[PDB]
RNA sequence: GGUGACAGCAAGGAGGUCACACCUGUUCCCAUCCGAACACAGAAGUUAAGCUCCUUAGCGUCGAUGGUAUCGAACUUAGUUCCGCUAGAGUAGAACGUUGCCAGGC
RNA sequence: GACUGGGGCGGUCGCCUCCUAAAAGGUAACGGAGGCGCUCAAAGGUUCCCUCAGAAUGGUUGGAAAUCAUUCAUAGAGUGU
RNA sequence: AUGUGGCGUUGCCCAGACAACGUCGAGUGACACUGCGCCGAAAAUGUACCGGGGCUAAACAUAUUACCGAAGCUGUGGAUU
RNA sequence: AGGUAGAGCACUGUUUGGACGAGGGGCCGGUUACCGAAUUCAGACAAACUCCGAAUGCCAAUUAAUUUAACUUGGGAGUC
């Protein structure tokens, strides 16, 4: 249910989603997260249903650092109406996530423990997945 | 924090001598006091070269009676060297003070001359 | 400490270079005091191998052509996608 | 069936460089169309009050630099 | 210092600059020739349509 | 000191009636609730401050080398190859002004 | 009367500014946003001068703050629409 | 998903590590960036996509060469400009 | 001449976690945590944010090479 206090226009353009993950890639305020390989428009509803899926996992002992946020709004059309009456209205909210975006960020857990919590909410969530640690070398 | 008047000067002057200058055929003088002396140093700014100047502490007219008479005779003398070359149309660059006084009396005197402002 | 690194040999495209970076090789450069530009490909099992036990901050005696330079790490590109470092660049202080 | 609330616009204006830098120009020639002063006047150039810089003789055109960041044309006469 | 310039391809389905740039070099049909003097102004006419001739050094 | 061509901000250090400022003023032309401003009349004492001499790069300003892409061309309908032009970050490094024409005094 | 993703109903019809517009200019849709159909004998001319909202500082009633001085205070002030 | 494919390190190491309640001998078991597979995938006249026959190469690849292939170009003769 | 791609948050707006005490407040005026705004170290995003910016395309000038067009004024159209 996360989405702007306020914004600024309403009926905004469709964003991209040819290229790489243009920063926030790696994971710096957590100890193990997981991150996008193909491109999506993750929208409210499904990071809700993967952060409930693993807050009703972990049993609130650890916790879920959200590294995206639904900036976009978009919008539809009355059911299947004629074209050609200027834009509809808002529908929803969106953040794009290109290959390399750390989508869900986990801390203070065992490292088995996150290793399944983090595989289901990939069933979730339209973008396939990858497990991470934080970095060495 | 008591501020400094040459710094607002020095403002002025960059402020007010953004249309004013020197061609060689019209010369412009310019004119500064501080406390105690007057200076005034003619300058034509194509070449940015010194032609003529004129000093309350140079030796020939050093007299201490009143601070009028030195702006009367320093003028008055500046006139000398202009009527050798360049006496005639000249600008007056009033440097960043009013038109009151000392000023006043220097313009009087490199006036009624034998120059052209 | 002796790390064996071989020059780039003059104008390496991005095509030549992308292709040697694919057999495991990987660009490099020094800098610094003493010493000018210079284009160098290092190998990398054997840097990973030397920075796991050296401390990001530390000492290297890698040996750059037909003298040997003590330098240490500075700087990485490192793309995350299928883990291989990019660039690695050294300064020679002296 | 419907109500749009848009469909405004205004002519558009042809503002911008009008000479090329290098060109020969004539008396009196517009040099470059502008509402403010993107561009400031130079030598022998003015400006009209539409913001319009033109020149005041015959000559060669030049963009050049007038601060650190403020620019200028200027004209100068010998061909 | 001499160059041997012909062209092997068509123009059809090219640009108007491509068709442009093959003639000024003075080529005008497929596989037709020309013998021009070596000079940087011609070579940059080479390289703009570099897919549609070949160039011989005589 | 004056004018005149392309580096700053501050922070400890000092040094002098040749500079110019700090001051003495309401006395006069000037001049505003206030000579706090602006004027003009002093010139007693004076580098404490401004000025002024490296300066600290700490803040700031420039700026490499590596090289991380988008015209052209094929392959193909999923972004892969060969080209040419190379950024923004960012590293090293520089950097506490080069200094144009006169007075005075050298 | 016309326009119109058939027509009707509905909305609109002139001018100004910005995105779309692909670093010259131009560029469409019943694409996305706002304005106008005036005002001012000074809010015009010309000679001078003159230069912060906010904060912090304190200050006789303090609607906390308006009125009062000091440290700022990049112009964030401000400019009739 | 234990379908298989390397480069890999590795915990336990033939002092006898996984089993059978001491026999037992050759590696054990783990953790991944990648290759081909895996199911994945369920309409109506008649086989039905090599177009057909057929093919384990006559498939897909790479590296050389040969040849065939247009009213393109070259030979030969002609016309009109 | 110029602000697109890309990038970047210094300005306008969005942002998530992590932050600091004066104070309305706990009370029997106060403690203190706690409610709210402010500044604060900490980091992602934009068609109507930018200062840091391409490749191309544009205008022009030329003792810089190959090429054969270009313009003005008239007769005749078709096309929407």
């Amino acid at each position: 249910m996360l989405l702007p206090k306020r914004v600024k226009y309403r009926r905004q353009h469709r964003p991209k989603t040819t290229g790489r993950s243009k920063g926030g890639n790696y994971v710096t305020f957590g100890e193990f997260g997981l991150q996008a390989t193909t491109t999506s428009w993750i929208t409210s509803r499904q990071i809700e249903s993967a952060r409930i899926a693993m807050t009703r996992y972990m049993k609130r002992g650890g916790k879920v650092w959200i590294k995206i946020f639904p900036h976009t709004p978009y919008t539809k059309k009355p059911l299947e109406v004629r074209m050609g009456a200027g834009k509809g209205a808002v529908e929803g909210w969106i953040a794009v996530v290109k290959p390399g975006r750390i989508l869900f960020e986990v801390a203070g857990v065992s490292e088995e423990v996150a290793r399944e919590a983090l595989r289901l909410a990939s069933h979730k969530l339209p973008v396939k997945t990858k497990f991470v640690k934080r970095e060495e070398l | 924090s008591k501020i400094d008047k040459n710094k607002v000067r020095l403002k002025r002057h960059a402020r007010v001598r953004t249309n004013l200058s020197g061609t060689a055929e019209k010369p412009r003088l310019n004119v500064y006091r501080s406390n105690k002396h007057i200076y005034a140093q003619i300058i034509d700014d194509n070449k940015g070269v010194t032609l003529a100047q004129a000093s309350s502490k140079d030796s020939d007219i050093a007299t201490t009676a009143t601070k009028v008479e030195l702006a009367t005779k320093v003028g008055e003398a500046i006139a000398k060297k202009a009527a050798d070359k360049g006496i005639k149309e000249i600008v007056f660059d009033r440097g960043g003070y009013l038109y009151h006084g000392r000023v006043k009396a220097l313009a009087e005197a490199a006036r009624e001359s034998g120059l052209e402002f | 400490a002796s790390l064996k690194s071989i020059i780039r040999q003059g104008k390496q495209t991005r095509s030549d270079l992308k292709q040697l970076r694919k057999s495991g090789k990987v660009p490099a450069v020094v800098y610094g005091y003493g010493t000018k530009n210079v284009s160098v490909k290092v190998d990398e099992v054997e840097f990973i191998k030397v920075i796991r036990e050296v401390g990001r901050n530390g000492v290297i005696e890698l040996g750059v052509g037909s003298k040997t330079i003590k330098v240490m790490v500075a700087d990485y590109q490192f793309d995350p996608l299928k883990n291989q470092i990019t660039h690695i660049d050294f300064l020679a202080i002296n | 069936v419907s109500s749009t609330k848009n469909g405004r616009d205004s002519e558009s204006k042809r503002l911008g460089a009008k000479r090329a830098d290098g060109q020969f120009v004539t008396g009196g020639s517009i040099l470059y169309r502008q509402r403010g002063t993107k561009i400031y006047p130079g030598e022998n150039v003015g400006r009209g009050g539409d913001d319009t810089l033109f020149a005041k003789i015959d000559g060669v055109v030049k963009f050049e630099r007038k601060g650190r960041d403020k620019k200028q044309v200027s004209v100068y006469a010998v061909a | 210092a001499k160059l041997q310039i012909t062209l092997t391809r068509s123009v059809i389905g090219r640009p108007e600059t491509q068709r442009k740039t093959v003639e000024a070099l003075g080529l005008k049909k497929t596989n037709s020739s020309v013998v021009v003097e070596d000079n940087p102004a011609i070579r940059g006419q080479i390289n703009k349509v570099k897919h549609l001739v070949t160039v011989e050094e005589k």
